Protein backbone atom coordinates (compact mmCIF):
# COMPACT_ATOMS: atom_id res chain seq x y z
CA UNK A 1 0.00 0.00 0.00
CA UNK A 2 3.34 1.77 1.13
CA UNK A 3 4.20 0.75 -3.00
CA UNK A 4 1.76 3.58 -3.53
CA UNK A 5 2.73 7.43 -4.64
CA UNK A 6 1.03 10.52 -2.95
CA UNK A 7 -0.32 10.89 -6.19
CA UNK A 8 -0.75 8.51 -9.27
CA UNK A 9 -2.37 8.53 -12.49
CA UNK A 10 -3.74 5.30 -13.96
CA UNK A 11 -4.49 5.43 -17.63
CA UNK A 12 -7.30 3.92 -19.18
CA UNK A 13 -7.09 0.47 -16.24
CA UNK A 14 -9.71 -1.89 -18.09
CA UNK A 15 -12.48 -2.72 -15.55
CA UNK A 16 -10.62 -5.92 -14.50
CA UNK A 17 -7.29 -4.52 -13.61
CA UNK A 18 -9.27 -2.02 -11.35
CA UNK A 19 -11.16 -4.88 -9.63
CA UNK A 20 -8.33 -6.99 -8.79
CA UNK A 21 -6.67 -4.10 -7.59
CA UNK A 22 -9.23 -3.06 -5.14
CA UNK A 23 -9.52 -6.85 -4.10
CA UNK A 24 -6.14 -7.43 -3.51
CA UNK A 25 -5.74 -3.66 -1.65
CA UNK A 26 -8.63 -4.56 0.32
CA UNK A 27 -8.29 -7.60 2.04
CA UNK A 28 -4.82 -7.06 3.24
CA UNK A 29 -4.58 -8.83 7.13
CA UNK A 30 -4.56 -6.65 10.37
CA UNK A 31 -4.84 -3.06 8.51
CA UNK A 32 -8.17 -1.57 7.43
CA UNK A 33 -8.33 0.03 4.15
CA UNK A 34 -10.89 1.86 2.18
CA UNK A 35 -11.46 2.81 -1.22
CA UNK A 36 -13.14 6.19 -1.73
CA UNK A 37 -14.21 5.90 -4.98
CA UNK A 38 -15.04 9.52 -6.44
CA UNK A 39 -16.23 9.76 -10.02
CA UNK A 40 -18.34 12.19 -11.99
CA UNK A 41 -20.87 9.76 -13.63
CA UNK A 42 -21.94 6.85 -11.20
CA UNK A 43 -19.75 4.33 -13.25
CA UNK A 44 -18.02 2.14 -10.70
CA UNK A 45 -17.77 -1.61 -12.68
CA UNK A 46 -19.95 -2.55 -10.31
CA UNK A 47 -21.42 -5.87 -12.54
CA UNK A 48 -17.90 -6.70 -12.93
CA UNK A 49 -16.70 -6.24 -9.34
CA UNK A 50 -19.54 -8.74 -8.16
CA UNK A 51 -18.30 -10.54 -10.64
CA UNK A 52 -14.95 -10.82 -9.54
CA UNK A 53 -15.62 -10.37 -5.92
CA UNK A 54 -19.20 -11.77 -5.10
CA UNK A 55 -20.68 -10.23 -2.48
CA UNK A 56 -22.48 -13.83 -1.08
CA UNK A 57 -19.02 -15.14 -0.27
CA UNK A 58 -18.71 -14.66 3.62
CA UNK A 59 -15.13 -13.17 2.79
CA UNK A 60 -16.24 -10.49 0.61
CA UNK A 61 -18.56 -8.91 2.65
CA UNK A 62 -15.82 -6.42 4.67
CA UNK A 63 -14.47 -4.94 1.16
CA UNK A 64 -17.87 -4.04 0.45
CA UNK A 65 -18.42 -2.55 3.41
CA UNK A 66 -15.29 -0.37 3.01
CA UNK A 67 -15.80 0.97 -0.58
CA UNK A 68 -17.43 4.13 -0.35
CA UNK A 69 -19.08 5.52 -3.55
CA UNK A 70 -19.42 9.19 -4.62
CA UNK A 71 -20.81 10.98 -7.62
CA UNK A 72 -18.93 14.32 -7.55
CA UNK A 73 -19.76 16.68 -10.47
CA UNK A 74 -17.19 19.48 -10.16
CA UNK A 75 -14.33 20.93 -8.39
CA UNK A 76 -16.93 22.46 -5.14
CA UNK A 77 -18.11 19.06 -4.51
CA UNK A 78 -14.49 17.54 -4.96
CA UNK A 79 -13.14 20.26 -2.21
CA UNK A 80 -15.80 19.25 -0.17
CA UNK A 81 -15.10 15.49 -0.03
CA UNK A 82 -11.50 16.22 0.67
CA UNK A 83 -12.79 17.69 3.95
CA UNK A 84 -14.49 15.19 4.98
CA UNK A 85 -11.77 12.96 3.99
CA UNK A 86 -9.57 14.79 6.06
CA UNK A 87 -11.75 14.98 9.07
CA UNK A 88 -11.83 10.91 8.55
CA UNK A 89 -8.19 10.87 8.87
CA UNK A 90 -7.53 13.57 11.86
CA UNK A 91 -10.10 12.08 13.74
CA UNK A 92 -8.51 8.53 13.50
CA UNK A 93 -5.03 9.92 14.44
CA UNK A 94 -6.61 11.63 17.37
CA UNK A 95 -8.78 8.54 18.61
CA UNK A 96 -5.26 6.39 17.94
CA UNK A 97 -5.21 7.40 21.76
CA UNK A 98 -6.17 -0.60 17.20
CA UNK A 99 -5.58 -1.51 13.68
CA UNK A 100 -3.80 1.36 11.01
CA UNK A 101 -6.75 3.03 8.45
CA UNK A 102 -5.46 2.72 5.00
CA UNK A 103 -7.70 5.02 2.91
CA UNK A 104 -7.51 4.77 -0.95
CA UNK A 105 -8.79 7.68 -3.06
CA UNK A 106 -9.52 7.03 -6.62
CA UNK A 107 -11.06 9.79 -8.53
CA UNK A 108 -12.45 9.02 -11.86
CA UNK A 109 -13.81 11.56 -14.53
CA UNK A 110 -11.88 14.71 -12.50
CA UNK A 111 -11.17 16.78 -15.73
CA UNK A 112 -14.85 16.61 -16.12
CA UNK A 113 -15.20 18.11 -13.04
CA UNK A 114 -12.65 20.85 -13.84
CA UNK A 115 -14.73 21.30 -17.11
CA UNK A 116 -17.71 21.83 -15.13
CA UNK A 117 -16.57 24.19 -12.58
CA UNK A 118 -14.88 26.31 -15.43
CA UNK A 119 -18.20 26.97 -17.16
CA UNK A 120 -19.84 27.57 -13.29
CA UNK A 121 -17.19 30.11 -12.01
CA UNK A 122 -13.72 31.70 -13.90
CA UNK A 123 -11.02 29.96 -15.63
CA UNK A 124 -8.53 31.30 -12.98
CA UNK A 125 -11.20 30.21 -9.88
CA UNK A 126 -11.19 26.54 -11.51
CA UNK A 127 -7.29 26.20 -11.53
CA UNK A 128 -7.13 27.56 -7.94
CA UNK A 129 -9.79 25.18 -6.77
CA UNK A 130 -7.79 22.21 -8.22
CA UNK A 131 -4.87 23.25 -7.09
CA UNK A 132 -5.91 23.66 -3.65
CA UNK A 133 -7.20 20.44 -3.37
CA UNK A 134 -4.23 18.77 -5.27
CA UNK A 135 -1.69 20.23 -2.90
CA UNK A 136 -3.82 19.62 0.25
CA UNK A 137 -4.34 15.36 -0.94
CA UNK A 138 0.01 15.57 -1.53
CA UNK A 139 0.02 17.16 2.19
CA UNK A 140 -2.38 14.55 3.80
CA UNK A 141 -0.66 11.40 1.87
CA UNK A 142 2.56 13.02 3.00
CA UNK A 143 2.13 12.94 6.52
CA UNK A 144 4.48 10.73 8.60
CA UNK A 145 1.57 9.13 10.86
CA UNK A 146 1.39 5.41 11.03
CA UNK A 147 -2.46 5.44 12.66
CA UNK A 148 -4.03 6.46 9.26
CA UNK A 149 -2.22 7.18 5.94
CA UNK A 150 -4.38 8.27 2.21
CA UNK A 151 -2.89 7.68 -1.28
CA UNK A 152 -4.06 9.36 -4.34
CA UNK A 153 -5.02 8.24 -7.66
CA UNK A 154 -6.46 9.82 -10.34
CA UNK A 155 -7.67 7.63 -13.44
CA UNK A 156 -7.79 9.55 -17.27
CA UNK A 157 -8.02 7.99 -20.46
CA UNK A 158 -5.27 7.24 -23.26
CA UNK A 159 -5.64 9.84 -25.20
CA UNK A 160 -5.64 13.06 -22.41
CA UNK A 161 -1.61 11.85 -22.03
CA UNK A 162 -0.93 12.21 -25.25
CA UNK A 163 2.65 13.92 -24.16
CA UNK A 164 3.07 11.23 -21.83
CA UNK A 165 3.23 8.46 -24.86
CA UNK A 166 4.84 10.50 -27.18
CA UNK A 167 7.29 11.30 -24.95
CA UNK A 168 8.08 7.50 -23.85
CA UNK A 169 9.31 6.86 -27.68
CA UNK A 170 -0.06 15.69 -33.41
CA UNK A 171 -1.87 18.93 -33.07
CA UNK A 172 -2.08 20.48 -29.64
CA UNK A 173 -3.64 23.53 -27.54
CA UNK A 174 -2.00 23.51 -24.25
CA UNK A 175 -2.49 20.12 -22.13
CA UNK A 176 -5.19 18.90 -20.92
CA UNK A 177 -5.85 18.80 -17.41
CA UNK A 178 -4.64 14.82 -17.51
CA UNK A 179 -1.02 16.04 -18.96
CA UNK A 180 -1.27 19.11 -16.69
CA UNK A 181 -1.54 17.36 -13.62
CA UNK A 182 0.83 14.37 -14.72
CA UNK A 183 3.25 17.77 -15.20
CA UNK A 184 2.68 19.38 -12.28
CA UNK A 185 1.44 17.83 -9.75
CA UNK A 186 1.70 13.70 -9.86
CA UNK A 187 4.40 11.94 -8.13
CA UNK A 188 4.38 9.13 -11.42
CA UNK A 189 1.93 7.69 -13.96
CA UNK A 190 1.49 3.63 -13.63
CA UNK A 191 0.35 1.80 -16.80
CA UNK B 1 38.34 59.70 8.42
CA UNK B 2 41.15 57.89 7.64
CA UNK B 3 39.72 54.06 7.57
CA UNK B 4 42.41 51.24 7.65
CA UNK B 5 41.15 47.95 7.22
CA UNK B 6 42.41 43.93 8.07
CA UNK B 7 42.43 42.04 5.35
CA UNK B 8 40.15 39.65 7.30
CA UNK B 9 37.27 42.11 6.87
CA UNK B 10 37.38 40.99 3.39
CA UNK B 11 37.60 37.33 3.78
CA UNK B 12 34.98 36.73 6.44
CA UNK B 13 31.48 36.90 6.74
CA UNK B 14 28.45 36.58 9.18
CA UNK B 15 26.68 35.50 6.30
CA UNK B 16 26.36 31.92 4.30
CA UNK B 17 27.00 32.07 0.28
CA UNK B 18 25.71 29.43 -2.04
CA UNK B 19 28.50 27.47 -3.68
CA UNK B 20 27.19 26.34 -7.49
CA UNK B 21 27.35 23.27 -8.45
CA UNK B 22 29.74 22.15 -11.86
CA UNK B 23 26.37 22.43 -14.00
CA UNK B 24 25.94 26.02 -13.01
CA UNK B 25 29.73 27.53 -13.31
CA UNK B 26 30.97 29.96 -16.19
CA UNK B 27 27.32 32.17 -15.83
CA UNK B 28 29.02 34.88 -13.63
CA UNK B 29 32.61 35.94 -12.57
CA UNK B 30 34.10 34.15 -9.74
CA UNK B 31 33.95 37.67 -7.52
CA UNK B 32 29.88 37.81 -8.53
CA UNK B 33 29.79 34.04 -7.12
CA UNK B 34 32.20 34.74 -3.87
CA UNK B 35 28.46 36.24 -3.00
CA UNK B 36 25.10 35.10 -4.27
CA UNK B 37 22.67 35.14 -1.51
CA UNK B 38 19.49 34.98 -3.12
CA UNK B 39 19.11 32.33 -6.26
CA UNK B 40 16.31 31.52 -8.48
CA UNK B 41 15.92 28.58 -10.59
CA UNK B 42 13.46 28.35 -13.09
CA UNK B 43 12.80 24.66 -14.31
CA UNK B 44 9.19 22.60 -16.12
CA UNK B 45 10.30 19.80 -13.92
CA UNK B 46 7.78 18.71 -11.07
CA UNK B 47 10.80 17.21 -9.29
CA UNK B 48 14.08 19.31 -8.79
CA UNK B 49 16.58 19.27 -11.39
CA UNK B 50 20.11 18.07 -10.59
CA UNK B 51 21.62 21.25 -10.44
CA UNK B 52 18.95 22.12 -7.91
CA UNK B 53 19.10 18.87 -5.83
CA UNK B 54 23.19 19.62 -6.44
CA UNK B 55 22.59 23.15 -4.67
CA UNK B 56 20.19 21.83 -1.69
CA UNK B 57 22.06 18.37 -0.69
CA UNK B 58 25.05 20.95 0.54
CA UNK B 59 24.86 20.37 4.05
CA UNK B 60 28.65 20.52 5.43
CA UNK B 61 28.47 19.20 8.85
CA UNK B 62 26.36 20.69 12.03
CA UNK B 63 24.87 22.93 9.24
CA UNK B 64 20.80 22.13 7.95
CA UNK B 65 19.21 23.88 5.09
CA UNK B 66 15.28 24.52 5.92
CA UNK B 67 13.07 23.20 3.01
CA UNK B 68 9.58 24.94 2.85
CA UNK B 69 7.86 21.95 0.69
CA UNK B 70 4.92 23.08 -0.58
CA UNK B 71 4.92 20.45 -3.16
CA UNK B 72 5.48 17.46 -0.78
CA UNK B 73 8.35 16.22 -2.66
CA UNK B 74 11.76 16.50 -0.95
CA UNK B 75 10.31 15.59 2.85
CA UNK B 76 8.42 12.63 1.48
CA UNK B 77 10.32 9.77 3.69
CA UNK B 78 12.20 8.13 0.49
CA UNK B 79 13.47 12.02 -0.06
CA UNK B 80 14.51 12.74 3.30
CA UNK B 81 17.78 13.82 3.86
CA UNK B 82 20.04 14.33 6.72
CA UNK B 83 21.57 18.13 6.26
CA UNK B 84 17.30 19.18 6.20
CA UNK B 85 14.81 19.93 7.70
CA UNK B 86 11.29 20.13 6.57
CA UNK B 87 8.18 22.31 6.36
CA UNK B 88 5.38 20.89 4.82
CA UNK B 89 2.14 21.73 6.41
CA UNK B 90 -1.52 22.41 5.48
CA UNK B 91 -0.87 25.57 7.10
CA UNK B 92 2.10 26.40 4.76
CA UNK B 93 0.53 25.51 1.55
CA UNK B 94 -0.45 28.77 0.49
CA UNK B 95 1.36 32.55 0.22
CA UNK B 96 -0.40 33.61 3.36
CA UNK B 97 0.57 30.69 5.85
CA UNK B 98 3.85 30.78 4.17
CA UNK B 99 4.61 34.78 5.12
CA UNK B 100 3.25 34.28 8.76
CA UNK B 101 5.35 31.26 9.05
CA UNK B 102 8.04 32.97 7.96
CA UNK B 103 8.01 35.91 9.93
CA UNK B 104 7.90 33.55 13.02
CA UNK B 105 11.04 32.14 11.89
CA UNK B 106 12.86 35.72 11.81
CA UNK B 107 11.33 36.96 15.08
CA UNK B 108 11.80 33.76 16.81
CA UNK B 109 13.87 30.88 15.22
CA UNK B 110 13.33 28.09 17.92
CA UNK B 111 9.26 28.04 17.90
CA UNK B 112 9.15 28.16 14.04
CA UNK B 113 11.79 25.40 13.83
CA UNK B 114 9.84 23.36 16.19
CA UNK B 115 6.71 22.96 14.43
CA UNK B 116 9.69 21.40 11.70
CA UNK B 117 9.80 18.85 14.87
CA UNK B 118 13.63 20.26 15.23
CA UNK B 119 14.61 18.37 18.73
CA UNK B 120 17.68 20.23 19.16
CA UNK B 121 19.22 23.33 17.69
CA UNK B 122 22.99 22.15 17.52
CA UNK B 123 23.14 23.42 14.12
CA UNK B 124 23.73 26.34 11.60
CA UNK B 125 20.74 26.92 9.49
CA UNK B 126 22.44 27.69 6.58
CA UNK B 127 19.63 28.21 3.69
CA UNK B 128 16.31 28.45 3.16
CA UNK B 129 14.91 26.88 -0.11
CA UNK B 130 11.25 27.32 -1.35
CA UNK B 131 9.80 24.88 -3.57
CA UNK B 132 7.61 26.09 -5.91
CA UNK B 133 6.38 29.70 -5.90
CA UNK B 134 4.19 29.40 -9.17
CA UNK B 135 1.59 27.37 -6.50
CA UNK B 136 1.38 30.92 -4.45
CA UNK B 137 0.35 33.30 -7.43
CA UNK B 138 -3.96 41.17 -10.25
CA UNK B 139 -2.04 43.64 -7.89
CA UNK B 140 -2.52 42.10 -4.84
CA UNK B 141 -0.45 39.55 -6.20
CA UNK B 142 2.81 42.14 -6.28
CA UNK B 143 1.94 43.24 -2.81
CA UNK B 144 2.14 39.79 -1.36
CA UNK B 145 5.45 38.51 -3.44
CA UNK B 146 7.25 41.93 -2.23
CA UNK B 147 6.01 40.87 1.41
CA UNK B 148 7.79 37.47 0.81
CA UNK B 149 11.08 39.13 -0.65
CA UNK B 150 11.06 41.58 2.34
CA UNK B 151 10.60 38.49 4.60
CA UNK B 152 13.71 36.25 3.48
CA UNK B 153 15.96 39.60 2.80
CA UNK B 154 15.04 40.64 6.76
CA UNK B 155 16.09 36.68 7.38
CA UNK B 156 19.08 36.67 5.69
CA UNK B 157 20.06 39.71 7.30
CA UNK B 158 19.53 38.49 10.72
CA UNK B 159 20.54 34.78 10.03
CA UNK B 160 22.79 34.54 7.16
CA UNK B 161 21.25 31.94 5.36
CA UNK B 162 21.28 32.34 1.67
CA UNK B 163 17.58 31.96 0.16
CA UNK B 164 16.89 29.79 -3.22
CA UNK B 165 13.58 29.34 -5.19
CA UNK B 166 12.42 27.82 -7.98
CA UNK B 167 8.98 28.28 -10.02
CA UNK B 168 7.70 26.72 -13.32
CA UNK B 169 8.29 28.39 -16.22
CA UNK B 170 5.39 30.51 -18.31
CA UNK B 171 4.05 27.51 -19.81
CA UNK B 172 2.63 26.52 -16.28
CA UNK B 173 0.77 29.36 -16.22
CA UNK B 174 -0.95 29.57 -19.58
CA UNK B 175 -3.05 27.19 -17.60
CA UNK B 176 -5.27 23.60 -18.97
CA UNK B 177 -6.18 24.18 -22.51
CA UNK B 178 -4.55 27.61 -22.63
CA UNK B 179 -7.87 29.20 -20.77
CA UNK B 180 -5.27 31.09 -18.62
CA UNK B 181 -3.80 32.83 -21.79
CA UNK B 182 9.86 40.29 -18.94
CA UNK B 183 10.79 35.94 -17.83
CA UNK B 184 10.18 32.90 -18.99
CA UNK B 185 8.41 33.04 -15.75
CA UNK B 186 5.29 34.95 -14.20
CA UNK B 187 6.70 36.15 -10.66
CA UNK B 188 6.96 40.27 -10.49
CA UNK B 189 9.94 41.78 -10.67
CA UNK B 190 9.47 43.09 -6.92
CA UNK B 191 10.35 39.66 -6.18
CA UNK B 192 12.58 39.07 -9.27
CA UNK B 193 15.16 42.50 -8.94
CA UNK B 194 16.13 40.66 -5.75
CA UNK B 195 17.80 38.23 -6.48
CA UNK B 196 21.34 37.78 -7.36
CA UNK B 197 20.95 35.11 -9.98
CA UNK B 198 18.52 34.27 -12.03
CA UNK B 199 19.00 30.32 -13.19
CA UNK B 200 16.90 29.15 -16.29
CA UNK B 201 16.64 25.53 -17.27
CA UNK B 202 15.34 24.41 -20.91
CA UNK B 203 15.50 21.67 -23.16
CA UNK B 204 16.20 22.34 -26.32
CA UNK B 205 16.84 19.09 -27.72
CA UNK B 206 16.53 16.36 -25.00
CA UNK B 207 19.28 18.31 -23.71
CA UNK B 208 18.70 20.05 -20.53
CA UNK B 209 20.77 23.87 -20.66
CA UNK B 210 20.87 26.18 -17.68
CA UNK B 211 21.39 29.51 -18.53
CA UNK B 212 21.52 33.24 -16.82
CA UNK B 213 18.23 34.90 -17.07
CA UNK B 214 19.92 38.68 -16.80
CA UNK B 215 16.37 39.54 -18.40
Amino acid sequence: YEDLELITIWPSPTKNKLCQFIKQNLSKEHVVTQLFFIDATSSFPLSQFQKLVPPTLPENVRIYENIRINTCLDLEELSAITVKLLQILSMNKINAQTEPLKIILYINGLEVMFRNSQFKSSPQRSHELLRDTLLKLRVMGNDENENASIRTLLEFPKEQLLDYYLKKNRIKNGDSLAEYIWKYYADSLFE
Amino acid sequence: NIRIYPLSNFITSTKNYINLPNELRNLISEEQESKLGFLHIIESDFKPSVALQKLVNCTTGDEKILIIDIVSIWSQQKQRQHGAIYMNSLSCINITGLIVFLELLYDSPMDALRRCQVDNFNFQLRGIVIDNLSFLNDVINLSKFEKLFKILRKLREFLGCWIITKSFPTDFYNGIENTLVLYPTKLPDSYMKGMDLIIYREVVDGRPQYRRIAA
